[PDB]
């Protein structure tokens, strides 16, 4: 999964989201052709019954939140990421860092991010504080012994009133972010 | 050299790899609009970050339109084939298939979006032609670029799977992993290429690329057949809004579960108001974590493709059900039984699905 965004002179704002769900997907490739093919319906639940059972011409549940947030009506930040179910985090985390604790937005994409679904599924990244780890595994969490990158925050910033643009590509991956000057 | 953030008085562009966000900022140099540099992106990561995304899957593109001030969504998540059954993921005995194993076989493969999604999208808001766009990415898989650590990794790291089928003669050149540094080229995803960049979307969903594809598929154990190819076309979402802090967030609906949880998740935590408290404190990363546990079990209850089923989303929203939710979080204790609430009380209608767990 990759998570990219780009905004032009006019006014449009793309967030892209887009994957072949694991690395390398199936691992199949169309012979002759070198289209490696995703295995995106294993995203289906296995057993079925429930909302996400896998069903002829059913898409299965995505969790890629491509974003775009606006203030006046005009788009000033867009948001995305990779990372399975973690990328509902991941976006809520740079959201949370840029507008309520007000960080700048490279600030805020790097901002160590934690990550749990449930009680026995925890994930952390480096940089939160290890006495807080210990306080909180010693409340009934379950972090683990060590940290793992989450995510992967591509972002631009859009200011209309200077006019100018801002891109960031998050550090967890050799991303880059490019202004267009002319 | 390349930067993670940058500045633009024209447009920007951001990518997780160098060569791409050089294909898409070379585009809007050369005067087209973000739509045809997305496009080129798409086509350029497909070839130097292979194992991330590509026109073997799918995604959901939002775009905000300068001119209309209209925000849509191209949604090209895959589809199952018609062959496909609720059970297929369950063994003899009716116990899934273990996941990694679940993970290569041919029933996993979906109906892919991806060509279709740029297709619609160029047609849309297009002002570079698919050949324009497609063409710089021609020549990086035709003649190749330098892999990092990062896909050598990658390589290494999934070199079983990749050694089961064609995709060894690419990745696994003799039998080994290319390395760091070495040429990456990728001679039949060019022809391919060239074969879009000529006949059209066509090339993929219909002809030849489709029957081998199909057939492949097949080979590997799924159901895929031409027509299911022929049946596909990806789906114009509305993004799901929401209020936020003064500013209104337009995100992803279902068949994905992200933009109703951001928000969901927005709504709760706001009854704690996380900046009273500083970043790295204990107490705001213990009520992510109980917040999280609260979504990702709504999640797990009553996400799914909206086509097939019931999503209660004005319920998962709703103001009296999030203070339900807000309710159940405190600051000195965890919840060791997280669980999802009953949105259905604060909307219309049930679910047409029960709750089943899941290995
Ligand atoms: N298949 C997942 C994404 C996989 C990943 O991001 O690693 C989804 O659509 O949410």
């Amino acid at each position: 999964t990759t998570h990219f965004t780009v905004a032009d002179r006019w006014g449009n704002v793309v967030s892209y989201t887009t994957t072949i769900e694991q690395l390398f997907g199936t691992g199949i490739m169309v012979p002759d052709y070198g289209v490696i093919l995703n295995n995106e319906l294993t995203d289906f639940d296995a057993i079925p019954g429930g909302a996400n059972e896998v069903q002829p011409n059913k898409r299965p549940l995505s969790s890629m939140t491509p974003t775009i947030l606006f203030k006046d009506d005009k788009p000033v930040l867009t948001v995305g990421s990779p990372g399975g179910a973690t990328i509902i985090s991941s976006v809520l985390q740079t959201i949370l860092y840029h507008i309520e604790y007000g960080m700048e937005l490279k600030a805020a994409v790097e901002e160590p991010r934690i990550y749990t679904n449930s009680m026995s599924s925890y994930r952390y990244e480096d940089g939160v504080p290890k006495d807080v780890l210990s306080k909180l595994n010693g409340m009934g969490h379950k972090f683990g012994t060590s940290p793992v990158d989450i995510g992967n925050v591509q972002s631009i910033s859009i200011d209309h009133e200077n006019g100018t643009f801002k891109g960031v590509a998050d550090s967890s991956r050799n991303g880059a972010a490019i202004g267009i000057n002319l | 050299e390349y930067k993670q953030v940058d500045v633009g008085k024209d447009g920007m562009v951001a990518t997780a790899h160098p060569l791409a966000s050089e294909i898409g900022a070379d585009v809007l140099k050369k005067g087209g609009n973000a739509i045809d540099a997305a496009v080129a992106i798409q086509f350029a990561l497909n070839v130097t970050e292979p194992m991330m995304s590509g026109i073997g899957g799918g995604g959901f593109m939002m775009v905000y339109d300068g001119k209309t001030k209209d925000t849509t969504i191209i949604d090209s998540r895959e589809r199952a084939p018609a062959g496909a059954t609720p059970d297929m993921f369950l063994d003899e005995n009716g116990k899934a298939i273990p996941f990694s194993e679940r993970v290569t076989k041919g029933t996993a493969v979906g109906v892919p979006g991806t060509l279709k999604g740029l297709e619609e999208a160029l047609d849309k808001w297009g002002t570079r032609s698919m050949k324009q766009l497609i063409t710089p990415s021609i020549k990086l898989a035709e003649k190749g670029f330098p892999i990092d650590s990062v896909l050598a990794e990658a390589i290494s790291d999934y070199q079983e799977k990749l050694s089961r089928t064609a995709a060894k003669d690419v990745f696994l050149p003799n039998g080994e992993p290319l390395k760091e540094g070495d040429t990456l080229i990728q001679k039949d995803l060019a022809k391919t290429f060239k074969l879009i960049r000529s006949k059209g979307t066509d090339a993929f969903y219909k002809g030849k690329f489709a029957k081998t594809l199909s057939d492949t598929v097949q080979d590997f154990g799924g159901s895929m057949t031409e027509k299911d190819l022929e049946n596909y076309d990806i789906t114009i979402d509305e993004p799901i809004w929401g209020d936020y802090q003064g500013y209104q967030i337009a995100t992803t609906p279902p068949p994905s579960s992200g933009g109703i949880f951001l928000l969901q998740m927005l709504k709760i935590l706001d009854h704690f108001n996380l900046s009273q408290y500083d970043v790295r404190s204990w107490e705001k990363y213990q009520l992510l974590a109980e917040t999280m546990h609260l979504s990702y079990a709504d999640r797990a209850s009553y996400a799914g493709d909206p086509e097939f089923v019931n999503v209660p989303l004005k319920g998962l929203l709703h103001p009296d059900y999030i203070k339900e939710r807000q309710q159940l979080i405190n600051l000195d204790q965890v919840n060791k039984k997280p669980k999802a609430g009953d949105p259905w009380k604060y909307q219309e209608g049930s679910a047409n699905y029960k709750q089943v767990e899941q290995p």
